[PDB]
């Protein structure tokens, strides 16, 4: 039970990492960059 | 050739049929054979609110174009042969006319003066006048119920796409149901602003006058909407079936599996039912422009070695006012933020630096570069966020007294001022007077020799730096608020924070100097309204899970 | 890819105009291109 | 030592570097340095990239 | 069908093409199709395979 709970909690909390992008949040990236530049930022988050 | 008159005005009648499962077209030239692809775009939803018009009965209302218009005609004879495209339907703005007269197609883009009731004319079973317009101004472009024709009109990137389809039906009244596919024919390039679409139809008379609508025809209009659909391609590539993934609970389950048949069991589905339509924009209400004149029309700029800093706050930033002025920037680069979206943000700490440099030294005011200015005069941090502006001032700054630092032991840090005058010695030995082994650190810009080159001309440089989404903002773009909507999942924008979700009420207590509510997963949940000074709540439009039980495709369709 | 060949008067407040004057201005402006000894930035250019 | 070029009366209108960063040009050791010089038109400077 | 210049596939691998000069369809097949296996008795044993 503890293993399942820990796995779920870690999966939930893994979203805080931004990998190689500029921010973990996706709203601000689209709020300051053009889509041609935002696609590169979104791709690494998707892969991670 | 002039235009006729119709004093009689019968009130138009409006009825509501449905489009069944029609209004599909080849959305791309990519040849797909024997596969299924899920594509999103602007299509006609199944079972739409199609409208019918008839033809004294003469209805030619101004139909808004929107994102696209679906046009289908049912007739026994050629009576409908053209359409009118335009924005104001006058001679002030250009308009497009497409009619069928001869060899290929008659299409014209011009400044027309349409009459009240544009129409064709056929007398004694032969061609007659063309009472559509009466004047053609300065224009460029020129190029030359058993019947059911369907046309789809779309205008994107200045291209007008036309789709055609022909079918044979025998129905006295009512739009027939079934499946139809349209193939593109025209890709006419013309840059216009299409907002309204009209139709032109022929009228018949006996010899020359007393035109009457002897022949009646039925045509339907449909509005395209943003929908997600799944398509199937045969070996030839012809579309044979499709599903609109918003109609019934079975539709989204079928779309998720990416198939056309289902097995008995229970499956999990995604969200394909609710889409926000309302927007909630909120900005703090202040009204005052920045002192653009005080920074772009300051009669005195210092040298680069003595650059000065200015603070900007409590503004409504508007870069469009700079167009009216007589300033022509020769360099405009931005780092971090895109220049396109500079009017939809809220800056938190704006600072400006101004000085004078040589014409060939403008390039050295970028981060990560080298040069005497970048080493001893002015350096930018590697994480600089802002924009750089520069312009020529050969007519105000053709004087003497400007200097730059030439000799210095170390390299200055970013954002550092080194206004000094002490003597310099390469060996580090202290000096006592200017002469041998002692030189003046500063050097002159000349700027007084007649007939100097472009690279040696004086230039004025202004650097803007700001921070985003860390502290409460004082400078924001020129945007107006649209009050507050409750109990709906909508698209909000609070000081440049796009999001989606329901907002009803909040009871959370927090500390001042706060504008956003974070989370352990970096997902926004609360926000402070800058206009009502009260906290709100954000919750996604979809929260729970949905499962659908089906007995099989052969068995039945009830779920 | 849009063409906006128009000549109607412009008003910042959106109120329709009747003549050029107060609160009504000409949308188009001149390139000069005739002053002697203009700079390189003010010279005409041809773009394809 | 690129800093000695500042004392001279030469004003470069184009300075681009590939592979190595201009900032750290004084903390390296080059192995095989070669130089080529010629004369071109003003509008043909961009074609030397 | 007409208005076609390339032959696609479910894996986006070209297999057919229309010659613009003879106006007839061709076929594309990779130079290597089958699998090859080699049996060896060991380096010390011999070199015949
Ligand atoms: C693409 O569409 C065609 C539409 O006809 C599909 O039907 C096939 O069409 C061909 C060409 O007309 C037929 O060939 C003809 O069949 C008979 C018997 O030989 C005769 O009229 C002619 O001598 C000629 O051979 C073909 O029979 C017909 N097939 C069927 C099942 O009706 C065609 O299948 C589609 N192609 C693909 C690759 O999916
Ligand atoms: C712009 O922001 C300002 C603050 O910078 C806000 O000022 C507030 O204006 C509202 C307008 O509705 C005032 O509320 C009114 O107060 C009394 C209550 O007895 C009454 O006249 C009305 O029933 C209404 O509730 C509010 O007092 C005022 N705040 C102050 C003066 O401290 C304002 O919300 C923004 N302006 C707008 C929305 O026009
Ligand atoms: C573009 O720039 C021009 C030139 O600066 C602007 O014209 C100026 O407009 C202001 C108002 O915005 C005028 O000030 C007003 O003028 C009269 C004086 O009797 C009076 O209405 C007010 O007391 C006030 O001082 C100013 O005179 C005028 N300058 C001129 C015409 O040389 C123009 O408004 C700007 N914007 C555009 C054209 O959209
Ligand atoms: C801020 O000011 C301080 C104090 O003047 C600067 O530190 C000074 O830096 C210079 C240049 O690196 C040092 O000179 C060197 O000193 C010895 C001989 O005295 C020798 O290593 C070299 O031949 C050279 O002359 C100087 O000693 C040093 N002073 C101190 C007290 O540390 C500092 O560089 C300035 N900051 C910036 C960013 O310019
Ligand atoms: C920056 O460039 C100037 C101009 O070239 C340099 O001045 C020159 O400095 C050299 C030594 O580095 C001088 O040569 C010496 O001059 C006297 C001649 O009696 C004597 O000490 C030696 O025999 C030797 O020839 C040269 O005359 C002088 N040129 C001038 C002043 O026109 C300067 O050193 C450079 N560096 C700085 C200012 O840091
Ligand atoms: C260039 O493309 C053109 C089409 O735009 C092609 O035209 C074709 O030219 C060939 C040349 O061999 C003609 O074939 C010949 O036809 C007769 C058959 O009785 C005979 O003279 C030869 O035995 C040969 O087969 C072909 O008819 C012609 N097509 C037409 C006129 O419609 C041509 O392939 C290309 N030009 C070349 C390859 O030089
Ligand atoms: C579109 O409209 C047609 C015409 O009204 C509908 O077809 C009718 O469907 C009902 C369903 O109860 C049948 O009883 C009628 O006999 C049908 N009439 C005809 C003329 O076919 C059709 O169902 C509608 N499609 C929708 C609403 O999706
Ligand atoms: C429709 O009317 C036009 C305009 O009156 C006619 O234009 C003629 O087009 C034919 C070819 O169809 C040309 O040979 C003539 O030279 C055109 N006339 C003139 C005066 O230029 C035409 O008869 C009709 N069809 C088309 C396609 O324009
Ligand atoms: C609209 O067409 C007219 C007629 O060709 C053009 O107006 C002429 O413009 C020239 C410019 O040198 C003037 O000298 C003439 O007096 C004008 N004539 C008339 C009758 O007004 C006008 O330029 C066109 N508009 C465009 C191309 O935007
Ligand atoms: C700042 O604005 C002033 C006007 O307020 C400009 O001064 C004019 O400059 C032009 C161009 O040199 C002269 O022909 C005019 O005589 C000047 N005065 C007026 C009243 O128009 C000035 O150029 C602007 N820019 C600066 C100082 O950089
Ligand atoms: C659309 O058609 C439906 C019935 O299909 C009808 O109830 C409705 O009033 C029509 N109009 C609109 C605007 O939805
Ligand atoms: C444009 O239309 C207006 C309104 O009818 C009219 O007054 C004006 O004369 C027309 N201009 C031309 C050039 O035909
Ligand atoms: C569905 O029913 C048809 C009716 O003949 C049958 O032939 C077919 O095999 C069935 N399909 C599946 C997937 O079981
Ligand atoms: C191959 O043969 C040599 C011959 O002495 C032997 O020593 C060696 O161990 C052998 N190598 C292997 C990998 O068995």
């Amino acid at each position: 039970i503890n293993q399942n709970a820990i796995a779920l909690n870690t999966l939930v909390k893994q979203l805080s990492s931004n990998f190689g992008a500029i921010s973990s949040v996706l709203n601000d990236i689209l709020s300051r960059l053009d889509p041609p530049e935002a696609e590169v930022q979104i791709d690494r988050l998707i892969t991670g | 050739d002039g235009c006729g008159r119709l004093s009689q005005k019968t009130q138009p009648k409006l009825e509501q049929f449905n489009s069944s499962r029609r209004g599909l077209y080849y959305f791309d030239d990519i040849f797909r054979s024997s596969l299924r692809v899920l594509t999103s775009g602007y299509f006609l939803p199944f079972g739409s609110n199609v409208t019918r018009y008839e033809v004294i009965y003469y209805d030619n209302p101004l139909v808004p174009f929107g994102h696209g218009v679906y046009f289908a005609v049912t007739e026994k004879s050629n009576v409908v042969r053209g359409w009118i495209f335009g924005s104001t339907m006058d001679n002030t703005t250009q308009s497009a006319v497409l009619v069928n007269n001869g060899t290929h197609i008659v299409v014209n883009v011009c400044n027309f003066n349409f009459c009240a009731d544009p129409m064709f004319a056929v007398s004694a079973g032969q061609s007659y006048k063309s009472w559509i317009y009466t004047s053609s101004t300065n224009c460029t472009y020129f190029q030359a119920f058993t019947h059911l024709r369907e046309h789809v009109f779309r205008n994107v990137d200045g291209f007008l796409h036309v789709y055609h389809n022909y079918e044979v039906i025998n129905v006295q009244n009512g739009l027939p149901s079934g499946f139809s596919v349209l193939r593109p024919i025209f890709k006419l390039p013309l840059g216009l602003n299409i907002t309204y679409i009209k139709a032109v139809m022929t009228l018949f008379s006996s010899t020359t006058s007393n035109f009457i609508a002897a022949v009646a025809s039925l045509h339907y209009v449909g509005y395209l909407q943003p929908r997600t659909m799944l398509f199937h391609f045969d070996q030839n590539g012809t579309i044979v079936d499709a599903i609109d993934c918003s109609q019934n609970p079975l539709s989204e389950l079928k779309c998720t599996t990416k198939s056309f048949s289902l097995e008995k069991g229970i499956y999990q589905t995604s969200n394909f039912r609710v889409t926000p339509t309302t927007e909630v924009i909120r900005f703090p209400n202040v009204t005052q422009l920045c002192p653009f004149s005080d920074v772009f029309n300051r009669t005195k700029f210092p040298s680069v070695y003595a650059w000065e800093r200015m603070s900007i706050r409590d503004c409504v930033a508007d870069y469009a006012v700079l167009y009216n002025s007589s300033i022509s920037f020769s360099t405009f680069e931005c780092y971090g933020v895109s220049p396109t979206k500079l009017n939809d943000l809220c800056f938190s700490s704006v600072y400006a630096d101004y000085f004078v440099v040589r014409g060939d030294d403008v390039k050295q005011i970028a981060p990560g570069k080298t040069g005497v200015i970048a080493d001893y005069n002015y350096k930018l941090p590697d994480d600089f966020v802002g924009c750089v502006l520069a312009w020529n001032s050969r007519h105000v700054d053709s004087k003497q007294g400007f200097y730059y630092r030439l000799f210095r032991h170390g390299k200055i840090k970013p954002y550092q001022r080194d206004m000094s005058r002490e003597l310099y010695s390469p060996s580090g030995t202290p000096c006592t007077t200017e002469g041998f082994n002692c030189y003046d650190p500063l050097a002159h810009y000349a700027f007084a020799s007649p007939g100097i080159g472009t690279g040696y001309q004086p230039f004025r440089v202004v650097v803007l730096s700001f921070q985003l989404l860390n502290a409460p903002a004082t400078v924001c773009g020129p945007k107006q608020s649209t009050d507050l909507v409750k109990n709906k999942c909508v698209n909000f924008n609070f000081n440049g924070l796009t999001g989606t979700g329901v907002l009803t009420d909040s009871v959370k207590k927090f500390q001042p100097f706060q504008q956003f509510g974070r989370d352990s997963s970096d997902f926004t949940d609360s926000v402070k309204d800058p206009k009502t000074l009260e906290i709100l709540d954000i919750t996604p439009c979809s929260y729970g899970g949905v499962s659908v039980i089906t007995p099989g495709t052969n068995t039945s369709d009830a779920v």
